[PDB]
DNA sequence: GGAGACTAGGGAGTAATCCCCTTGGCGGTTAAAACGCGGGGGACAGCGCGTACGTGCGTTTAAGCGGTGCTAGAGCTGTCTACGACCAATT
DNA sequence: ATTGGTCGTAGACAGCTCTAGCACCGCTTAAACGCACGTACGCGCTGTCCCCCGCGTTTTAACCGCCAAGGGGATTACTCCCTAGTCTCCAG
């Protein structure tokens, strides 16, 4: 639940940095939204685990960067 | 002639996918570089040896690729390498391991296996041919996408630009030939009956045909009548004036060398020139006057060929294969014919 | 194995040409 | 622009996900993995849309992503 | 009467694509049943959630949650 | 992947059954397409799983009554 | 005045969400119609014995609905019976188990749980409050929807037809109330601050707010000033002339008695009054237009949560229900409430 | 259980209505 | 209504909870809820198999058939 | 442990089950399907717990539980 | 390269087709590749729980990590 | 099962560059082992089967990589 | 058959493991403001839709017969009939 | 304490499975056909812009207590590093 319309326009912004004059509707909008809500949930949960995991209870990007290199993200 | 064939693994057992000389070479050594499932372009230094057999150095590793490459493709000047494949990003290498290489723009824009490049004559515009069903036109200068011809339903596993700069032959898995005007940025003509070309049947991943140096004629491999290589003009494109039969496998690629020899006919010009064409276990030397070939080499690669090129010279004629190994073919002084 | 046949500069027979 | 991942915005992002107690550091690191994978799905995106010879990005689009990126929903 | 819009030959096929070899002509105007009836299911979700953004024009993303509510997420 | 201009006519003709004045994107048209087409053959695997269980290759309509009634959906 | 429980269960000892008499009835006879958990919405008779007291008989049982049913709704002929629930179907019952009832038109539109249904005066035009955060108009000869209010964030849980047909009351979990002119089809009015009402920690899935049957007055229950029930007029919407207080549980039912009763602090001033039933969770005040203070109050009759009251045709049966799976009704003599006009 | 407490009709003072 | 003998199945659910989690108190109500959900889903499983036996043909019943239904239900 | 179901038990929920003839090996994957369906609730009742930081697992967790997988 | 028996691998490969189906025959060459895929795999998913453990700043290892690494993969 | 011997897993241990084991590992090691045995023969013999064939062939495995995306 | 490997087994010792600050960066608090939500034309320029076009490979009927559903008779077996013993269970 | 719940035994036969029997309607072309598909393109029109104003809830900064990540050290525990039979995989 981020909110709409900062998170549409970082999208607008990182859609022209290809080429510009791109029009995007709201259905795909709202799909995007979605798929990053769905990753973000999903990668927040897995640095809980990993961070329970790790036996502190403050959350540390190494974990963040742990989960990547797991998820085969570099 | 000679044929020296490369028992040591380039890339490490793996298959090769490509090659290419560099176009800017003009002396005696010619700067070759591969293209293999190991996600590395290796430039080697080809040059003859006091006997005249061909020779191998190893210049430069180019490891940038994160998956594999299947196509490797030097500008007709040699300043820039183009490179794509697995991981479908466009690198345009620079001359910055003996030497090194850096990429200068990356022209994205592709999903998967990109198979086929052409450089423009001028080096400013590309030709990009990919399995994801389109041909992008890109500026070398801008490193930006400025047409797109997605009309292809199948693997488009072969592209050339006319060195004219009118029109852009394609060839894609789906047996249909599709030729775009440079002009007009859509579909020129449509052959796909005389069926003409080769079904999913044929194993080689590539269709790669070539215009004739000059652009007169159009080589298509992959054919069939039997599989065949079908020759086109400028004057009719929707009827192939006459067809080089090649029984036993199916043709796949088609490479002229870029230096014009005189007469000593598909076309009827002053000059003449010699072309390779590159079977699955055969490969066979035309000429523009002779109808028959008069070279034939054959038995020399345990697997499928993969990609051949000429020397900027026409001294060279490497060849690769999908086992792992790569071979040349070596002609004395002029040994093709007298040179322009 | 294989059993190398190079034929050299004859200036076959079997490749020879057909037109329509 | 790119500081739009709101730092009060991640924190309930975060509650919805579970996370106890959050430092600055990462208010930034989200804004660089949100961009990257954003980058890389609309890459393929635009690219899907481009075979629909469609000059607007689809839900369709979208959710083939996920697919490639075995994140299907 | 465009029920009978899907074919003895298409549905043949599918039949191929769903793994049986032999099935009797009797089954294809079951299959167009069974077609007509899950459309109305999906469809009556789809135009609620059409009516929910105050639209008058169906979107691709409505047959999402139609999925998601029937459990078919795709 | 089946067809198009028959099922577009079947999602216009029970649009207007329920209600007209309406519109249809053409990708959501598309979309609502392969939908149908995984719901279809998603039931025929099913089919195909009754009657290998009914030890019988030929398909009768009660290996896709039991499809729906075991899942119960009507 | 008398109470009497029905301590025989109703729905197989399943929570009573809704209750309706027919309002086409014109005698001493009333018939009322329940819903429940069990998928079953049950007409009864209800009538008053020799001792006064009343008598339900059970008269038809109607298993349509494939889920629980929350609101039920008889037309202000009694023609057709409006059936609603957990499968987000309304359907129109009508007279073809001592009896039968067939559904006539399928309003399907909605989308979960359907908490309030009203009957527009002429019959032809519906108001659905439910879940789904909208309330949509229905045709009932068409029986196809014409007009759509999505202005409704949260869970709607009451709404009311005017009987003036100019504007639509409705009620929300939000704490907000919207309200519709006939007309335009657009936002008339909005009031949130005076909060204004319960939050949702109140306890009943049921706002049901009711106009007065003249139109004049909007009665509001389960407002915050400590629980009350705020009073609104057609002069102005936006602010209430007074509120009637009920501290402890929250009031989550109006109901006001179709028959006008003469005159015998007024709320509202013409020559007739109107007597107007408000059941909270585990109480049921009973007010008129002219006292502010009740002449009427019954409580601890109930095990549960309260659900809907209703009130007869002639004002002599006052049905309660409650979340208990029991019911209980309240028996006046003759004219005990007033003379009517 | 319940201890049921009823009040007649008396023409209670814990709930007079308050005017604004 | 129930018929599952409440207290060995409150010692099997208890005995499942300390093979995961040691010391874990249950009270009447948690263990009813378990129940409820028990002959629930077990009731439904055995009108699925039964219906699929019937399109069996077969009288007797064999476990082919809650074998069958469960790969319909995909939670393998 | 799993034997917590006894053999006629299972005989007579099959019987109010609908079905007259049965063979033995049902006892033993009936157990099966059982732990199979309890795991994921008893899971998901962990998870909502430690959510709402309440050790005792409570009727409407499991309640809530079965709504999630879908038969409330 | 190939560092497991040959023999074990066939033989609990047997064990298990005789638990599904008798008759089943193995070909040697289908055999070693599905063994070889096996090795790669399971020491992909080893030196995952290694680089798991690296985090974990701890250099001996303990399984629960790799069931971190299992539900990371969201197997089971 | 009991085949995949223990030292032929602290071997390969030591080719994955971890220097100090907990005994435990062997059990869950080959229990995600058979889990990914079960999943490719399951894929291996639902094609083998629409190919009407009984004996398994590297297409199948081929196929599986392809399924699971580890090729 | 015979030679690498593994399985069974001490040593301690390095590697986890839990305790003890310990402080510094982090969890709520406050004030407002600053973008966040929204809606309204403006019609301009983007968008789909229907139909025409044609024409060609998918769609339709049918022979036709035989691989596959349908019926009979086993027929041999594992319940569920009664029961006699244990036997966990509520208080 | 007793008390209903359970368990395990004995075989009659009901019925699942196997074999034998039978017919009949899916493959399998050959030929008729038709709408499926592809583009234009004029016509409809839907999504929209985007500004500000309205206006208002959340964002941001900074404080202050204080919880915890990590260091230190004592504490145990577990693969060395052979030692040795073995045993069996694989070659001959």
């Amino acid at each position: 639940l981020i909110r709409k319309l900062p998170f549409q326009r970082l999208v607008r912004e990182i859609a022209q940095d290809f080429k510009t004059d791109l029009r995007f509707q709201s259905s795909a909008v709202m799909a995007l939204q979605e798929a990053c809500e769905a990753y973000l949930v999903g990668l927040f949960e897995d640095t809980n685990l990993c961070a329970i995991h790790a036996k502190r209870v403050t959350i540390m990007p190494k974990d963040i960067q742990l989960a990547r290199r797991i998820r085969g993200e570099r | 002639m000679k044929v020296i064939t490369c028992e040591i693994a380039w890339h490490n057992k793996e298959p090769v996918y490509s090659l290419d000389f560099q176009h800017g070479t003009a002396g005696r050594i010619h700067r070759l570089a591969s293209a293999g499932v190991d996600t590395n372009v290796r430039i080697w230094k080809v040059e003859k040896g006091p006997d005249g057999k061909a020779i191998v150095e190893f210049l430069s590793n180019l490891a940038r690729h994160t998956k594999a490459v299947n196509v490797v493709r030097f500008s007709p000047t040699g300043e820039i390498l183009a490179s794509g494949g697995d991981d479908a990003v466009i690198l345009l290498w620079k001359v910055n391991n003996k030497e090194n290489w850096t990429v200068v723009k990356t022209l994205r824009g592709h999903l998967e296996d990109v198979y086929d490049i052409c450089w423009a004559t001028d080096g400013n515009l590309m030709a990009s041919a990919s399995v994801d069903n389109t041909a992008i036109i890109w500026d070398v200068s801008k490193g930006q996408k400025i047409s797109i011809f997605n009309e292809h339903k199948s693997y488009v596993q072969g592209v050339t630009w006319d060195p004219l700069g009118q029109y852009v032959a394609t060839l894609s898995c789906d047996r249909v030939l599709r030729v775009y005007s440079i002009q007009k940025k859509r579909v020129a003509f449509n052959v796909s009956k005389m069926r003409m070309f080769h079904d999913d049947s044929m194993k080689s991943f590539f269709r790669r045909l070539s215009f004739t140096p000059d652009g007169s004629l159009l080589l298509t491999p992959a054919g069939c009548v039997m599989n065949t290589t079908y020759v086109f003009s400028r004057k009719n494109l929707k009827r192939p004036i006459a067809h080089l039969p090649c029984p036993g496998k199916a043709t796949l690629a088609v490479r002229c060398c870029p230096v014009y020899f005189e007469l000593r006919e598909l076309m009827s010009l002053p000059y003449r020139l010699v072309f390779a064409v590159a079977s699955e276990d055969s490969v066979l030397l035309y000429d523009t006057q002779q109808s028959f070939p008069f070279g034939y080499v054959s038995n020399i690669h345990y697997h499928t060929l993969s990609d051949i090129s000429w020397s900027s010279d026409g001294a060279f004629l490497a060849i690769s294969s999908t086992d792992g190994y790569c071979s040349f073919v070596t002609f004395e002084k002029d040994e093709l014919g007298i040179p322009l | 194995v294989l059993q190398p046949v190079k034929i050299g500069c004859v200036w076959l027979q079997q490749f020879a040409a057909c037109f329509l | 622009n790119i500081q739009g991942i709101t730092k009060p915005a991640i924190r309930r992002l975060a509650r919805r996900g579970g996370v106890k107690r959050i430092s600055g550091l990462i208010y930034e690191e989200t804004r660089g993995v949100l961009k990257v994978f954003l980058e890389n799905v609309i890459r393929d995106a635009v690219t899907y849309t481009e075979h629909a010879k469609r000059k607007t990005v689809t839900a369709m689009d979208v959710v083939y992503a996920l697919k490639r990126q075995g994140r299907t929903l």
